[PDB]
């Protein structure tokens, strides 16, 4: 849940403003002043995948991933840039690769023999950590992830030949992917190419011909061995050598478009008649994620340079920049309008036709299945520890949480706004303001859980626009990155809606020499302006991607956005080097159902264990967050609460006979239908076993004092369809799904309209 | 260098405590290591932020506003900030021992809180009790007459 | 940790009331819990919104306006500065029996009040009837003009 | 609760009243209804809006400005307000029947306007008519000379 | 009603001048033809922007601030405003036979106009020819450097 | 007419300069061709930005605020006012054959412009060169570190 | 032209200091290559940007304050002025030799940064070594109670 005030987006939130994104943190940003027409066709898109774990021990070396290793190691694990990264490592391949001794002096350990030829029988077994270990003294490093990529190198050409023990094992985790390019991201994924380049040579050597010779002769020296080797990992080195700076690749081809899209271009500086002409700048003239990218680019160096030859070179540095991209990587392109698929969008219209409330939301298939770990040192005071997944455990919540899954689905979130915003609203015209425009993001809510950060910082990072100090720098890059995400993904959204979209150029504080905005060309057919512009031609220019939003009409989701679990139970052997403690959460839970019988309180404690199945109580097992599922009931929760909160707002202030009837028609209506969902959850797995322990405390408390039965004709219902609902909570709240202060609100909320004093009036008949 | 909007109000405060006293100006001139003379240091000011952020901590009377707005104006410097200005506070000789005697009765408190709920229920649960008595009559009558 | 929104008006705010009187500084002293020197204070409400609360709940006078702008940019403190300030409303010895005699009478009125409508209706009505009689002349010689 | 936007504004502006002089404060006692030393109705402005309004209608000398903002952030007191503060204008004797005599000459208005169109017409009209006549002249010979 | 924006400029512009001298007070209420009493006048320009307005063309003074500003968040009055303030602008006796004399002259210009371009050129050419001729020169030199 | 923004500014600007001396008084109304009482060109202001300007070019002292801020909000006079407000420059007699002698001298430096790049490139390669020498020795001494 | 903005400030400002002094008249008056008279510099103030700026280089007492200002609304002139206006800065004899000695010191520090990680954690970490032992018992005992 995030509020904003359409009319102004300036102050409300300025992280979605494209104000903010070129340089301008005053308030004036300029009108449909000057002009260029302009059709974006393409994007490019991050695959649709979210962070895996893969494990690097092994022989095996594919090079895409390992490419995908320095992302993170580099970019999120604070470092500078994965581009000083590749640099520091091509040094690094430089120095052992051109070296003649280090290739003899790790193959005397391996084969063991310095001065003699080996036979075939006598090979005995190495295994891989052991060559790691010495590896480290030879080339030494300050970056452990190089010495993996060298490791399991000769461990590939090894491999055939039997010298190391396969047994060993290892893991780690790929990050996550920004699903649009930061410039960096594009400055990166130039690099990644040079080294998806590395690799593939490296990966790719067989050595079958040392395989057969050493078959027939029966033996080989180390002479044979070191050379091989020294002659693979020289044949990497020259696919290194000699390629262009990614940071001005881009830096220049990102200037000689943004110099053909703006209308203002000076002649003195104009793109020439050939690189215009050049082959493939057609297609990336009309791509988008390059224009944000673009608008990021002088956002930051605030000017451009091009250092390479305007025409002659200039025009063989772009079929290579295609190259890199159009390559499989991370980021590949597609029709504008499949990227945005998942958003979706509702309004509350008034009776003339403009926007009262309008809502953007992100779709979701919630994620129905949960894992539970059991942490394992290797030895004390040895941070190597791998877990081991527990099932029967995880089978009873997975059986759990499948039934809560089908009842939450989002779309049945906004489809019930609305049908508040209809029985609120008076009848009138909303000249007032602007229309409010709120917006859904479970993906923001959700970022925050796994990365354990205050719901409050987030929200206020859209509002002013700046992330806040106090917080530690691993936040804030994947905050920042995150806040450029929404951006990005909104303006693909108000385009792939609005075909017709006109760039600009904004000097009017002449903060720099190129800038560039867009200004949609949406057709209203309204009256009056919701945001600020004249509305004037029965269309309106404006230059916000929210406000170009505003005037759409309702549009349905066609593709479910997808989280998916992070998978332990594959590799169990493995040991785990990621930190694991992060995004997992402890499993422990206390509850008490208090009921009065007769003039007295019974009280029935209850425990997690006991509810598992579990005779004990074990204390180390951590269930892994089930963040989504987090995300999504927290949504739920805030736009429920919301929802209640302004019908008895407006319920005071009514003053009608008709409309006010038609208000507590809908909170009871609403309220009877909270409840019928929380029993629904009662008559779970752990609703089952919560409820037939719940009534056996309250039994066996009642022994001492003799009194009589009920009839059970409704009392058993009665008593029933009570039990269950505290149930409902005591699931959610004992896995993470429900905190416990607005598990309180949501009882206070239940409690009042009397729901429950509702739903038995449904079960007798008068 | 150094953004215009923090040179309007800022290059002045400093000017100001200089002109106030010359004392001052030895101080700045040996923590940012400038050249003594008050031009010169007035010449770093504008030329990097964390620079003009260790010049407002050395003068905190009249400059702490400009500080402030300085926070806003460059993310980086403050970010880089905090850790060039550090001074270790002094300990209590006392305290950490002192402190160990708590360990009984804050164990107490978290064993009444989780009860409550939040600590901020158990606060107003507290006064709710040490309340005078007059006042559970007073809400009983407003129920008496029908008020709830 | 402290809006500079607010902390631009806080801090002199509070700095002001200390140079005002001593007598001041003592006591904040006692009920922050904060060390007696008015730097070390000043020191702790940059630090935390809740403390700077219990500050300008002590200081009323010059205090309060920063208090309400405190409390807008900090809707989370709301809460919890409310509990931490209380104080129990003395209780008149009387009051809760001398509003027993008023059961009979507002039962009067909620009749009253029910048959007319809201009681914002019944507040006009009363006003209707005690109004002078000539208004009720006056309307009914507009009706005679023909004007409605 | 009062807003704070309207209370940063109401409570000195009332206090201001207070200090000025104490006759004021018997007076609002008297209205509101409240114990009559300064502390306690300072205490009731702040907890009601509808309280704080009757007070500010007591004094509106320096109080009107907070009144009508205090006004525009709560619509809602708008209402009960204004029938909670309400005194009958006294009418003179002669009034009603001094309006009877107009009753012939009103409908004579009503005859003209709505042959001319809106009442602003016609008071247009009754002007060009009443204009001096050279502008009659003027205007004739702008169109002699082909001006339109 | 007034709208507050307006309201809280306009009432204590007018109260001013009202303090300021008392002879304004009998004017407003004979314009506006409300009871003389200044307090009556004040509660009639709270109750139509209309009524607001003639006041503010009474008093110009002090009083012009407001009344634009009046204007502003009222676009509606603006229009009937403008009607019911009027005053005929008198006319001098020579004037339009005065006027009758240029009817050749003017004719002429237009001639002129049409041919160089709007009106806006013909000012310019005008001038172009009135330069001293130097600049002819000037123009030619920068010409004869090759610059354009 | 002229919008409030500026007008309300512009008036009290005029009417400050006409307070101060009333020489100026009948320029503006020799320069605009109004009548020459300071009640008749003030009304002439309001009516007309383009009369506005004309004015506001006769007093520049104090009023050369206002007139930019009309040029702001008004760009359409900015093209007329500009015409109708111009005075010949004099011309010295020196001048243009003065300028005849850098014929030569131009042509050079444009001859080593091109050369190296942008006027702004070759006016910082010139200073390259006449910095003193042990920059250069400096600079080299740093990639001596191994600093680039 | 010069921005409006810009000028508003900037020209009362070079007024000033002319009226301060009449000794800048002719410096000013040489830099820019002006005629002696205050009132020719400022008719070229007006006239270019460039010229306003090397104007407030000259004068930099009251002047800094709009030369800010006016680089704000001109990033255009930035680069230009910047290189119009500089200054060799005296390098000392001994400087780039005693340079010579840290080379060896540097990079032992960059041996210790790429090991710990960015500069800013080193400064931290050598922080933490030498603060008090005290603390490292402290932190140990909120362990002890179970505070993570």
């Amino acid at each position: 849940m995030f509020n904003l005030k359409v009319k102004d987006l300036n102050g409300s939130a300025r992280g979605l403003t494209q104000a903010f994104a070129i340089g301008e943190l005053k308030n004036q940003l300029s009108v449909g002043a000057l002009q260029l027409p302009l059709q974006f066709t393409r994007t490019f898109s991050a695959s649709m995948t979210s962070e895996l774990l893969w494990e690097v021990g092994k022989g095996n070396i594919d090079p895409v991933m390992y490419a995908r290793l320095f992302f993170q190691y580099a970019q999120a694990g604070g470092a500078l840039s994965v581009d000083e990264l590749v640099n520091q490592f091509t040094e690094y391949h430089q120095s052992t690769a051109c070296n003649p001794e280090i290739w003899r002096k790790l193959t005397a350990y391996i084969t063991g023999s310095s001065n003699r030829a080996i036979k075939a029988d006598a090979v005995g077994k190495v295994p891989p950590t052991a060559i790691l270990e010495q590896l480290r003294t030879l080339a030494p490093s300050e970056h452990e992830l190089f010495h993996h990529i060298t490791t399991d190198f000769v461990c590939h050409v090894l491999s055939p030949l039997g010298f190391i023990l396969p047994d060993a094992a290892y893991v780690y985790r790929v990050g996550r992917t920004a699903t649009y390019p930061n410039f960096y991201a594009l400055v990166d994924c130039v690099r990644a190419s040079d080294l998806r380049r590395m690799l593939t040579a490296l990966s790719s050597v067989d050595s079958k011909m040392l395989q057969a010779t050493f078959k027939a002769k029966g033996a080989l020296a180390p002479a044979l061995i070191s050379q091989h080797l020294a002659n693979a990992a020289t044949t990497a080195f020259e696919r290194s050598r000699g390629n262009f700076d990614a940071n001005a690749v881009v830096s220049s081809v990102l200037t000689i478009l943004g110099r053909l899209w703006s209308p203002s271009t000076p002649k003195e500086l104009d793109p020439s008649a050939r690189l215009r002409n050049t082959n493939g700048i057609d297609q990336l003239r009309s791509n988008l994620a390059l224009f944000i990218a673009y608008q990021d680019m002088v956002k930051q160096r605030g000017r451009a340079e091009v250092i390479f030859s305007d025409e002659e070179l200039s025009s063989t540095i772009i079929p290579w920049f295609i190259e890199a991209m159009s390559e499989v990587s991370p980021f590949k392109l597609r029709p504008i309008n499949e990227t945005t698929s998942y958003i979706g969008q509702t309004s509350a219209i008034d009776h003339m036709g403009q926007p009262s409330h309008v809502v953007v939301y992100e779709d979701w298939q919630f994620a129905k299945e949960i894992t539970a770990f059991t942490p394992v040192k290797l030895a004390n005071n040895s941070n190597q520890r791998f877990l081991d997944v527990e099932p029967g455990i995880s089978d009873r919540m997975s059986a759990t949480l499948a039934p809560i899954g089908n009842t939450f689905a989002v779309s049945a979130f906004v489809k019930n706004r609305t049908a508040v915003y209809e029985a609120v609203s008076q009848r009138g015209t909303v000249n007032s303001n602007g229309a409010e425009m709120t917006l859904g993001f479970p993906s923001v809510v959700e970022r925050d859980y796994a990365l354990d950060r205050d719901p409050m910082v987030a929200i206020a990072a859209l509002r002013t626009g700046i992330v806040d100090e106090s917080l530690e720098a691993r936040a804030s890059n994947d905050l920042k990155r995150s806040m450029f995400n929404y951006y990005a993904a909104v303006m693909h959204y108000a385009v792939a809606h609005n075909p017709e979209v006109v760039v600009s150029e904004h000097q009017g504080v002449a903060a720099e020499q190129g800038s560039l905005y867009l200004v949609w060309n949406v057709r209203t057919e309204l009256r009056i302006p919701v945001g600020y512009n004249a509305i004037e031609g029965g269309s309106i220019r404006t230059p916000e991607p929210l406000e170009a939003i505003a005037y759409n009409k309702p549009i349905q989701p066609s593709e479910v956005l997808q989280a998916k679990v992070l998978d332990l139970a594959n590799h169990t052997t493995s040991i785990h080097i990621w930190p694991w403690h992060e995004a997992s959460t402890e499993f422990a839970y206390e509850d008490a159902y208090s009921v009065t019988i007769r003039n007295k309180r019974y009280t029935a404690e209850v425990k997690e264990f006991e509810l598992l199945g579990l005779g004990q109580r074990r204390e180390r097992v951590r269930i892994l967050k089930p963040t989504v599922a987090h995300a999504i009931i927290q949504m739920w929760y805030s736009w429920f609460v919301e929802d209640d909160r302004t019908l008895a707002a407006a319920r005071r202030t009514s003053r009608d006979d008709a409309e006010k009837l038609a208000i507590d028609g809908r909170r009871m209506q609403n309220a009877v239908t909270l409840l019928r969902k929380i029993e629904m959850i009662g008559t779970t797995g752990i609703g089952a076993s919560a409820v037939h322990l719940a009534q056996s405390r309250i039994v066996d408390q009642m022994a001492g004092r003799g009194l009589i039965d009920d009839s059970s004709d409704l009392h058993v219902g009665i008593n029933r369809h009570r039990i269950r609902i505290w149930a409902g909570l005591a699931v959610l709240q004992m896995m993470g799904l429900l905190s416990r202060s607005e598990a309180e609100a949501l009882t206070k909320v239940l409690g009042d309209s009397n729901a429950l004093g509702m739903v038995v009036a449904t079960t007798d008949i008068d | 260098m150094l953004l215009p909007v923090v040179a309007r109000a800022a290059v002045p405060a400093i000017e100001s405590a200089i002109a106030a006293t010359p004392g001052l100006v030895s101080r700045i001139a040996a923590a940012i290591g400038s050249k003594v003379s008050p031009s010169a240091i007035l010449a770093a000011v504008k030329s990097n932020p964390v620079v003009a952020g260790l010049t407002l901590a050395q003068i905190g009377s009249t400059g702490y506003d400009a500080y402030q707005q300085l926070l806003e104006n460059h993310p980086e410097v403050a970010e880089m900030l905090k850790d060039l200005s550090f001074k270790a506070d002094e300990i209590q000789p006392d305290f950490i021992g002192n402190l160990g005697q708590y360990r009984e009765e804050l164990e107490l408190v978290e064993d009444a809180a989780r009860f409550v709920g939040g600590m901020s229920n158990l606060i107003r649960l507290r006064q709710a009790l040490e309340l005078d008595i007059k006042y559970y009559g007073l809400k009983m009558q407003l129920n008496d007459m029908g008020y709830r």
